[PDB]
């Protein structure tokens, strides 16, 4: 456990533009971290084919099963599987909710693009998570990509009526040109971050209202501060790099104040 | 279940592809997930010193102002790196960024006189381009045509806010009067990682020629190609983060929905 | 002859995923 923990370690430092290239290699060095590392390392979102109700689904480690992957449409695996991990009908029930109440979140904050939503049991309580993939036209010059995993855990009370939620969310964000000007231009990553909510379970206020709260909570909080970091901070560390301007003989001197101070 | 041969391959390519000003922390998690420090040191070997050669890493000689880079351009064979300015030798620990041993060195006086002058000229425009800059400028002949290969390196280093950045020059003009063919490559590299992991990777091929004189005066004109070129690059860059930011990335995820206003969930519901 | 080299970031990056809640698969990977 002081092994993953390297891992995860690298993966924060190697070029997320290789992510999954790395993971594969990765998993292949270390062989025992295998199953850990798929399943809390975030890999740029796939898109399958549900040929059955004619409609597309995102893959994570969440709906694999071997080397298949369970449609939330047609709840069942491709490549088919013999016995494969399900949700208790119960379960299935709210899940066939979630994906629709997201369905909607999703047209509502990206107007396009493909969600999924999948849950699992858990002992007191479920978990489920929920995907989200949109791309940029290709009518303009610039590629463009965005994919959200929120990973939420559900702590029911004995009483019901109330409830505990934790709610980890990824967004990764993908950028890209060739624009001549600039040679090859690739600005890419993701963002991590955690909230921790007790919440009322009310018929009025059920638990698929809840986690949508939460995730629009997020996910609106994550697209600011993406946007910040992005568009505002990594390009002033380049602008930090190199001046357009001959350097001005106040920083020239200010730099000269600081560098002379650090004397060991 | 696959070959030491194979695990070691990976590990060194882990290691080459560290993030500017990263390589040790890159390194610590590649040695300890391979658990296997005599295939480190043998089949990595190579790694070590290519990433550093790569990167155009900066390093301080004991008694020298200022810094010189270590490039592919420098290299000696033996563990041995040039700095053409102050005409000497110098011994290096591709570990642990180490120069030992400053020993004088005899240059080709080939080319010396047209070096010094860009040498010269360009240490000028570092000064007032880079705010931590540093260059080295070679001159050595490949296939019999005399070259001149003038390296910058620019980076900042804030591992406590999670972010590391650096720019990378590399210019090489074969001189072959009355003309000299330029050829340049221009990275720009940008980790953040607070909380995540987003860099950008950027680099410009750059190709021209031009008119020769004296090596003075066209040391002079090499400096103007490569500041008009540069600054050409950083406007790109800046220019694209602005269609980046208020285009692109406004039509991927809405900031609000159509109704301007947050999501009402029993209607999602019924 | 080897080395532990010196980082200098003083916290340990802390990886928010591991706390996710696991999910049993009923086969491996």
């Amino acid at each position: 456990d002081q092994q993953l923990d390297c891992a995860l370690d690298l993966m924060r430092r190697l070029p997320p533009q290789q992510i999954e290239k790395n993971l594969s290699d990765l998993i292949d060095l270390v062989p025992s971290l295998c199953e850990d590392l798929l399943s809390s390392v975030d890999q740029p979102l796939k898109i399958a084919r549900d040929k059955v109700v004619g409609k597309d689904y995102l893959l994570c480690d969440y709906n694999r099963d071997g080397d298949s992957y369970r449609s939330p449409w047609s709840n069942k695996y491709d490549p088919p599987l013999e016995d494969g991990a399900m949700p208790s009908a119960r379960l299935r029930k709210l899940e066939v909710e979630a994906n629709n109440a997201f369905d909607q979140y999703r047209d509502l904050y990206f107007e396009g693009g493909v969600s999924s939503v999948y849950l699992w049991d858990l002992d007191h309580g479920f978990a489920g998570v929920i995907l989200i993939k949109k791309a940029g036209d290709g009518s303009k010059k610039i590629k463009g990509c965005w994919d959200s995993i929120h990973v939420v855990e559900v702590q029911e009370k004995s009483s019901g009526r109330t409830a505990h939620y934790k709610l980890t969310s990824t967004v990764m964000l993908w950028l890209q040109t060739n624009k001549t000007g600039s040679g090859t231009m690739n600005l890419g990553g993701s963002l991590t971050r955690q909230m921790e909510k007790d919440e009322t379970v009310s018929d009025s206020s059920p638990h698929i209202a809840n986690i949508g709260r939460l995730v629009e909570d997020m996910e609106n909080k994550i697209r600011s501060t993406l946007n910040e970091i992005y568009f505002g901070k990594t390009k002033d560390i380049v602008n930090g790099l190199r001046s357009i301007d001959a350097i001005p003989d106040n920083q020239k001197y200010k730099q000269l104040q600081r560098e002379l101070s650090q004397v060991l | 279940r696959v070959s030491d041969e194979e695990k070691v391959r990976i590990a060194a390519k882990f290691i080459t592809h560290a993030p500017p000003g990263e390589f040790n922390e890159v390194f610590n998690d590649v040695r300890l997930l391979l658990n296997n420090d005599n295939l480190l040191r043998e089949g990595a070997a190579h790694a070590f010193a290519q990433y550093n050669m790569d990167q155009f890493t900066p390093v301080k000689i004991e008694g020298y102002d200022d810094q010189v880079l270590i490039t592919e351009h420098g290299d000696l064979g033996n563990g041995r790196f040039l700095d053409p300015r102050n005409k000497i030798s110098f011994k290096f620990d591709h570990l642990r960024k180490e120069a030992s041993d400053p020993q004088p060195e005899d240059t080709e006086s080939a080319l010396k006189q047209w070096r010094d002058a860009c040498d010269s000229a360009l240490r000028a425009y570092v000064k007032d381009h880079y705010p931590n800059g540093f260059c080295t400028v070679y001159g050595k002949s490949i296939d019999g045509q005399q070259t001149i290969i003038a390296c910058i390196e620019s980076h900042q280093f804030q591992p406590k806010n999670f972010w590391n950045g650096r720019w990378r020059s590399e210019w090489k003009f074969t001189i072959t009067p009355p003309t000299a063919q330029v050829a340049a490559v221009l990275k720009i590299q940008v980790h953040y990682y607070e909380d995540g992991n987003v860099q950008l990777v950027s680099h410009k091929d750059i190709q021209d020629s031009v008119q020769v004189s004296s090596d003075v005066q066209t040391a002079k004109e090499f400096i103007k190609i490569i500041e008009n070129a540069e600054n050409e690059y950083q406007t790109a860059i800046s220019e694209n983060y602005q269609t980046m930011s208020d285009t692109t990335f406004k039509a991927l995820r809405r900031q609000l929905p159509v109704t301007r206003t947050k999501i009402d969930w029993n209607k999602i519901l019924s | 002859l080897i080395s532990e080299l010196p980082s200098e970031e003083g916290r340990r990056l802390e990886h928010f995923t591991k706390l996710r809640p696991k999910r049993n698969k009923k086969q491996q990977p």
